[PDB]
């Protein structure tokens, strides 16, 4: 019902609508699945309030339609208040596309990393070597032995 | 240890893949290999062939004639031949050394 | 007793389905119901039937006769088993468990009946059992059971030629292929009617050659009829005492079409009011219309619709909803033109109406074998 | 009686004769095979339906 | 169509005798 | 009523519009009556004078008549309305069939012969 | 005294009897058999399961005086359940109970005592890592309290013990549901506690709650196991979304999970079904009709077919919206025949080509035609009726005046009788023109379809399906191959001496 | 065996299909010829 | 996140080894019975030069696991059995198959006709039943 709120020009509409695209974001799933996707209208809109919020919403909505290098890449583009949350049933679904994504990159980096490398993103090696510090921290070592391995590094 | 846990049970998915296409190979190769060893049996059947008469079979593909030398015997046959082409008093060939139905 | 047998189950239908004939059903059955020791059968017919609370006694001193009979079965019993003619007891009830199978129902009969099948060594008497199973199967309409009997049975002529034990089965199959729909087959199992016989189920031979015209003028088509039935002195001769028959047979190959539909409403009526044609009498006319219609109309082009109410039936709307509805059910191969008053015919080939059987088959065992296919394999 | 067949025309008397069976062997040849199998698939219950 | 309608009823008969061949196996050898 | 070929009821709906104005829905009523008997007036009408097809729909003689008669065929004639129907060039194509068909043919013998 | 004594302490041992051997060997084997070795992919308590639902549902009737299921709840729940050293006292505790029900009065289940046969999940080493043993003994309890239903005061018991059963239920959504068929052994005691969980609910609850948690269900389904959360989840997502369904079925249309590629022959089966009305409320007809057939013919060879009256109605339903109608009587019952007086009544007005009497069966049941839930799609029929009535008179006469074609279909109208059969055109049900002049309309005489491609088409529909029924029964004939051990050529011995008399005869 | 898990709740053909064009037609079609006689 | 993130994969791996073992275990048999087809068809080959076996009749069994057989055109042998015969179950006026090199008896062949209904059928008396009795009750 709040997908109709979208052609107001006044932005704080859009702001009160990711406002609604995050909290109960599961019934309305079947709502808005593939009908509209003004995320990057107003991701890009330079009426900022919603661009670092907005690609959040969008990697939550696209999760379960599959989309992992789409909400894989507007996980990247997502920002601080992405990744600041990892108590949910979502980070295991986040870091599986971004640390397998990022090691199967790192694949091509072990073979080619010189000439035509890839726009590594902060975050797509941040959260690998701050999830890596979880591992140290968690006093697991069998592990960090092994995603130490992984990263080819 | 849990490291090797995936790497190594990855290892027999490597292992694992080559084999369908191995019996995917031999699925032919013994179809074309079967049809020359299919029609290889019958050099038996050439020329200096005897003449009996088929009288009964005890079983499946193995029976009894009586030959045209006078004396019956209990002989073998070839797999070939339709056995719904037999049962009265078939005039039948045998082999003259071996004593088999031809 | 199985020889009177099939008027009481003809009575049982002239009691039940027609509703305000059901008088002289319950005078005549229970005139044979109530004597010759019958028990069994009539206790649902007696739901069907009115209160009869006073049979009661009538009950119990023929349930005592019955007991009399199955008591004397129990003294002959011994002395049939003391000295060994062809085990006695089963050479007793080989005549009296066929009584069984009249007083009693068909369990007693049929546990005597495969018993007894085992007993005489030569068929004489085995094919008998089975025209017996065929005829309680026929009464209870036991539809699998016959078919059991009938492949059974015909399987124990060849040795032999048995032409009374052959000739006679098929007038049992004639009677099935009419019972069902099944028009052109009972025609056919009805070619002979010479060997055919004054029967105990058809004690009017004349009642038979009824039987065996009504179901040839549908079965076969003109040629047959204008050498077969047209020629017989033997069919000739029993429907020389029809008055109707003869004309309603005539009326169509004479071209009497007015007549036809008069004729036509009687045997109806009286196959409506029939056993054993009460349950196709509609489809009995049904085709009947759309075969005269189809004599008269595939001869000519350009006849037109008003000429067929005063030389063929009265009701010019009569033929025109008639006809429509005969077009528009797919048949009857013209083409009506209407406000230019004129009936103009074409010719099809064998093709596309071939083509549609084949296709109906088709679907139909594409059903049958989708349907089994799920039902194996879990 | 169908010895002959054609038409007649009422207006002036027109008789059109034509003739040709267009295919009588074919269609119902492959026809009665398929209730043979019928009855074949009818009698597959009575060993696959019945017994497994 | 006709070939092509028995092919498959000769293919369901031999599935028959494979599952009289697997049913009356399993319990008799065990 | 729009489903069939009810049409003069819809105009008799156009006579009944109890709720209230719905003005700006009926006009697009009009507009979607405009294109339907725009488009079918061009079916099998052997002849029709300037009485019939011209009243049904809207209009007698304005120059309406000019912009359908103009826009499409139905050519203003003498009392006329020109039936063209040519329905002949598009038939007759074993060709099309004989490449499709041909795919098809191989599209039996695949799943005929060769294991899967 | 007599009549209490004579006929109540039987019903305790024979049911005290086979369930000693129904749940105590499902007991024994499901426990050391999914949390033991392995449930394989051939498991034997899920249908063991649905044997011990499926008895169960019929077992228990009676308010259980002489305590016959009433001290089964007492007995039953006191279960460690741990190993053969604590569970060989237990093969004990499944018989000293039965010296309380004979010998003395046990606790009386009868509405009130069921909180005290809940909380032993505490009592007495008892667990919910052996969710195997804990999810089935707690939908074990959890059936009996709902198979009778008996609304009065049981729903917050019923309640109360799905909230136990939810404790067990997210302990397997997020602890350890891997290599034990803990998520696979409790997706069928998932949605077997869906529909008691369902039909509560659908009684005197709310809905729309159960759904969101229905998806995170679903959110955690196909991610961690990708079976039966992928199948049951999306039925019982549909069940109200249905009766409650709007755009939600274009979800439907592109929802990754509508395969789960088996659903064990029932749930693909009504799955099938409950996607079939989606299309023939959303008006795809001849896509929806074919799997209200496939639907259909997926079903058991059981009686009680109310679902079976309901496919059985709605697979011609869209079948009528198509034209195209078979008889429905065919097999009919005595439970499907008093469903179908009015039913077979509608499509014999329909095959019809009158007008009114479409009104005279409406009125007649279109109450019971609300009461199917199907009215709002009975009432599109007439367009169809016209095109029955078209394509019949079409056919039929050849040169008709439009002034009698108006009123022998009872049209009250001249005026649009150009205008029906205008459209006949435009859909193309008739070809011929009409002399709008002169009032009659002719028909050409089109024959010989023979010699068109479309016989081959009705051919190349089915050429294909038989070639594929043919070649399914090639590829489910690869299940009976095995135990061809040892091909032995002729002997080893037996050509030794071959050998041996061979070189006697070359010797000679 | 036989379970249906439950979410929810010739003699006749040639028959029938006389039903099926003659369904509700010319019923006692017997006297309506006699009808027809004087009005045609 | 090793947790999450790790055995996430071992849950997976598994579903692709069970199936596709599944469908290794139906190939590998299903070359199998082709193989057993390959070497049983090679075989006979070899096998049919094998010479015949001849066919005797057994007039009676005597001590030390001998019988006494006579042949057709020939004259009677003394010869033993084999090891997979029993005595009890070799009967006297039986046919049996032979081996020629050495002459140890191979197997039990079929049963001979019966004199007496070879006799009977010579004779085709024409078999009857009461059934067919004109009127002879008292006789019968």
């Amino acid at each position: 019902g709040i997908i109709s709120l979208l052609d107001e020009d006044e932005p704080q509409l859009k702001e009160f609508a990711l406002h609604k695209l995050n909290a109960v974001v599961n019934d309305f799933w079947a709502e808005i699945s593939e009908s509209v996707d003004k995320i990057e209208v107003l991701y890009e809109d330079e009426g900022f309030r919603s661009r670092q919020f907005a690609a959040l919403v969008a990697s939550k909505v696209f999760y379960h339609l599959g989309a992992f290098e789409e909400s894989l890449n507007y996980a990247l583009g997502a920002g601080d208040l992405f990744n600041v949350n990892d108590n949910s049933e979502y980070v295991e679904t986040i870091i599986a596309k971004c640390i397998d994504h990022y090691t199967k990159q790192c694949v091509e980096n072990a073979d080619l990393p010189e000439g035509e490398k890839k726009p590594i993103d902060q975050r797509l090696e941040g959260i690998v070597n701050k999830m890596f510090q979880r591992c140290l921290d968690d006093h697991k070592y069998k592990q960090a032995i092994g995603i130490a391995l992984e990263t080819r590094r | 240890d849990l490291y090797s846990r995936y790497k190594k049970l990855q290892q027999e998915l490597e292992f694992l893949e080559v084999q369908e296409e191995y019996i995917k190979d031999e699925q032919k190769n013994l179809k074309k290999e079967f049809l020359h060893a299919q029609e290889e049996v019958k050099r038996i059947q050439s020329i200096p062939l005897v003449i009996g008469q088929f009288l009964e079979a005890v079983d499946q593909n193995t029976a009894i004639v009586g030959s045209t030398t006078g004396s019956n015997y209990y002989v073998r046959i070839l797999s070939t031949i339709d056995r719904e082409l037999l049962k009265p008093n078939a005039s039948v060939a045998l082999h003259k050394h071996s004593n088999a139905l031809v | 007793p199985k020889n009177p047998d099939l008027r009481i189950a003809q009575l049982r239908f002239l009691l039940s389905l027609p509703e305000h004939r059901g008088d002289a059903a319950v005078r005549d059955e229970l005139m044979a119901a109530v004597r010759d020791n019958n028990m069994a059968p009539y206790y649902e017919a007696l739901c069907k039937s009115l209160d009869w609370q006073i049979d009661v006694d009538l009950l119990n001193k023929m349930k005592k006769a019955n007991e009399d009979e199955l008591k004397r079965l129990d003294e002959e019993l011994e002395d049939a088993e003391k000295n060994l003619g062809e085990s006695e007891i089963r050479d007793a009830m080989m005549a009296k468990a066929e009584y069984l199978c009249r007083i009693g129902d068909k369990e007693g009969a049929l546990t005597a009946f495969r018993k007894t099948y085992d007993k005489t060594v030569a068929l004489g008497h085995r094919l008998d059992i089975v025209f017996y199973l065929l005829r309680i199967g026929l009464f209870y309409m036991d539809n699998d059971l016959i078919t059991r009997n009938t492949e059974k049975a015909k399987s124990l002529i060849e040795e032999g030629g048995d032409w009374d034990r052959r000739n006679r089965l098929k007038v049992y199959q004639g009677l099935y292929c009419v019972a069902i729909r099944d028009f052109k087959q009972a025609a056919e199992l009805f070619l002979d009617t010479v060997s055919t016989f004054t029967s105990y189920e058809l004690m009017d031979y004349k009642t038979f050659v009824t039987y065996t015209v009504y179901v040839s003028m549908i079965a076969l088509e003109r040629p047959d009829l204008r050498e077969k039935v047209i020629k017989g002195a033997e069919i000739l001769e029993v429907l020389h005492s029809l008055p109707a028959v003869r004309q309603y047979l005539f009326s169509l190959y004479e071209c009497r079409y007015s007549v036809f539909f008069q004729s036509l409403a009687v045997v109806e009526q009286e196959m409506k009011k029939d056993w054993l044609f009460a349950p196709h009498y509609r489809y009995y006319v049904r085709e009947m219309r759309i075969h005269a219609y189809s004599q008269l109309l595939e001869s000519y082009r350009s006849l037109t619709l008003g000429y067929m109410a005063e030389a063929f039936g009265v009701g010019v709307e009569f033929i025109d909803q008639e006809l429509s509805r005969f077009i528009a059910a797919g048949r009857l191969h013209c083409k009506i033109d209407k406000v230019n008053e004129i009936v103009e015919t074409n010719r099809p080939d064998s093709k596309n109406w071939q083509y549609q059987e084949t296709i109906k088959k088709g679907d139909l065992l594409l059903n049958r074998v989708q349907k089994l296919s799920r039902v194996i394999n879990m | 009686d169908k010895k002959f067949h054609g038409i007649l025309d009422q207006g002036e008397g027109v008789l059109i004769i034509f003739d040709e069976p267009p295919v009588d062997k074919t269609y119902e040849a492959a026809l009665e095979t398929i209730q043979n199998m019928s009855k074949v698939v009818d009698s597959l219950y009575n060993k696959a339906k019945k017994l497994t | 169509y006709l070939a092509s309608l028995i092919r498959s009823v000769v293919a369901l008969h031999n599935l028959i005798n494979n599952k009289i061949a697997n049913r009356d196996a399993e319990k008799k050898e065990g | 009523y729009l489903m069939e070929g009810s049409y003069n009821k819809v105009f008799l709906a156009k006579g009944n519009i109890p709720a209230e104005s719905y003005t700006f829905f009926i006009d697009i009523l009009l507009d979607t009556i405009r294109d339907e008997i725009a488009g079918c007036i061009e079916k099998a009408y052997e002849k029709i004078l300037f009485t019939e097809a011209t009243r049904i729909l809207f209009f007698n003689t304005p120059k309406k008549m000019t912009d359908y008669a103009k826009k499409r065929g139905w050519v203003l004639g003498p009392n006329n309305y020109y039936s063209f129907a040519s329905q002949q060039q598009k038939p007759e194509d074993t060709t099309i069939p004989s490449t499709e068909l041909a795919k098809q043919v191989i599209e039996y013998a695949r799943q005929l012969e060769m294991i899967v | 005294p007599p009549g209490g004594g004579e006929q109540e302490p039987p019903p305790p041992p024979a049911p005290q009897d086979v369930e000693m051997k129904e749940e105590a060997a499902t007991g024994g084997g499901s426990t050391g058999e999914a949390d033991g070795k392995t449930a394989a992919a051939a498991a034997e308590h899920s249908q063991r399961e649905l044997d011990t639902v499926t008895l169960e549902d019929i077992k228990e009737h009676v308010k259980q005086l002489e305590k016959a299921v009433s001290g089964k709840e007492p007995r039953f729940v006191l279960r460690a359940l741990r190993m053969l050293p604590s569970t060989s006292r237990r093969l004990n505790h499944y018989v000293l109970y039965k010296a309380v029900q004979g010998f003395f009065t046990s606790n009386n289940a009868t509405r009130d005592f069921l909180l005290p046969f809940l909380e032993e999940p505490m009592d007495t080493e008892a667990d919910l890592q052996f969710r195997p043993r804990t999810g089935k003994a707690a939908s074990t309890p959890l059936l009996p309290e709902v198979e009778a239903y008996l609304q009065l005061l049981v729903v917050i018991f019923m309640m109360n013990s799905k909230r136990y059963k939810e404790a067990q239920k997210i302990s397997d959504d997020l602890m350890q549901k891997i290599s034990t068929q803990n998520r696979r052994a409790l997706d069928l005691v998932a949605a077997k506690c869906y529909y008691y969980h369902a039909r509560v609910y659908e009684f005197l609850d709310k809905l729309d709650v159960v759904r969101s948690f229905l998806h995170a269900r679903l959110r955690t389904a196909t991610l961690r196991h990708d079976a039966d959360g992928q199948a049951t989840l999306l039925n019982l997502l549909l069940r109200n979304y249905l009766h409650y369904s709007l755009y939600d079925q274009a979800e439907k249309l592109v929802s990754k999970s509508v395969f789960p590629e088996q659903a064990n022959n029932n749930e693909w089966a009504r799955y099938l079904y409950y996607t079939g009305r989606i299309k023939a409320i959303q008006l795809e007809y001849s896509e929806a009709r074919r799997t209200m057939t496939n639907a259909l013919r997926k079903a058991p060879q059981h009686t009680a077919v109310g679902f079976k009256q309901t496919v059985h109605k709605l697979l011609i339903v869209v079948e009528l919206l198509l034209g195209e109608i078979p008889d429905r009587l065919q097999f009919r019952q005595p439970s499907l025949k008093r469903s179908l007086m009015p039913y077979f009544l509608l499509t014999q007005a329909v095959r019809t080509g009158n007008l009114a009497k479409f009104n005279q069966v409406l009125d007649q049941f279109g109450e019971k035609f609300q009461a199917d839930g199907t009215y709002t799609l009975i009432i599109r029929l007439r367009h169809n009726v016209i095109k029955t009535g078209v394509r019949m008179i079409s056919l039929s006469y050849s040169r008709i005046s439009l002034a009698d074609i108006a009123q022998k279909l009872q049209l009250d109208s001249p005026e649009d009788a150009e205008f029906i059969v205008a459209k006949a055109i435009r859909d193309g049900v008739i070809e011929a023109s009409i002399n709008h002049e002169k009032g009659y309309v002719q028909s050409k005489e089109m024959i010989d379809i023979y010699s068109t491609r479309e016989p081959q088409l009705a051919f190349h529909q089915r050429i294909s399906f038989c070639l594929d029924i043919h070649n399914m029964s090639v590829k489910a004939m690869r299940f009976p191959p095995k135990s061809y051990n040892k091909d032995l050529e002729s002997a080893e011995e037996r050509r030794e001496r071959e050998q041996q008399d061979l070189e006697f005869a070359k010797e000679m | 065996m036989s379970e249906k898990k439950q979410p929810v709740d010739e003699d006749n053909w040639d028959d029938d299909n006389v039903e099926d064009d003659f369904s509700n037609q010319l019923r006692a079609e017997l006297e309506k010829h006699g009808y027809k006689m004087e009005t045609s | 996140g090793l947790r999450q993130y790790y055995l996430s994969k071992i849950e997976e791996l598994q579903l692709i080894v069970n199936d596709k073992s599944q469908n290794l275990r139906r190939l590998q048999a299903q070359r199998n019975e082709l193989n057993a087809k390959v070497r049983l068809l090679r075989e006979e080959l070899q096998l049919l030069q094998e010479q015949g076996s001849y066919v005797g009749e057994v007039v009676r069994a005597m001590d030390k696991k001998k019988v006494l057989v006579k042949v057709h055109p020939e004259g009677k042998f003394v010869v033993d059995v084999d090891k997979n015969i029993d005595i009890n179950d070799v009967t006297p006026n039986c046919r049996v198959a032979l081996r020629n090199d050495s002459y140890t008896l191979h197997k039990i062949l079929p049963n001979k006709v019966d004199p007496l209904v070879s006799l009977m059928m010579v004779e085709k008396v024409p078999d009857s039943t009461y059934e067919m009795i004109g009127g002879l009750d008292k006789q019968i």
